[PDB]
């Protein structure tokens, strides 16, 4: 089972993660059943 | 689920992926309907010792 645990919150600093605590609600969880060792991220490029 | 209770509206708020609440000791303290997503609490019907 996939889950992926998301929260959005406006950050004041640019640079680094701000000091806080947040805590983090499941989305949704998906039985992908696959294996996974790497994951990657795509940005799109103008 | 098996429980032997009174069931009343519940005032305490539910995230959508929450459904049962929790009491102390191994017991749950609400329950979400399935049927019907509104919250229910669970209180534990009166007993007194006599």
């Amino acid at each position: 089972y996939f889950k992926i645990y998301s929260k959005h919150t406006p950050i004041n600093l640019v640079r680094d993660l701000p000091q806080g605590f947040s805590a983090l609600e499941p989305l949704v969880d998906l039985p992908i059943g696959i294996n996974i060792t790497r994951f990657q991220t795509l940005l799109a490029l103008h | 689920l098996t429980g032997t209770g009174v069931l009343t509206e519940s005032n305490k708020k539910f995230l959508p992926f929450q459904q049962f609440g929790r009491d102390i000791a191994d017991t749950t303290d609400a329950v979400r309907d399935p049927q019907t997503l509104e919250i229910l609490d669970i209180t534990p019907c009166s007993f007194g010792g006599v």
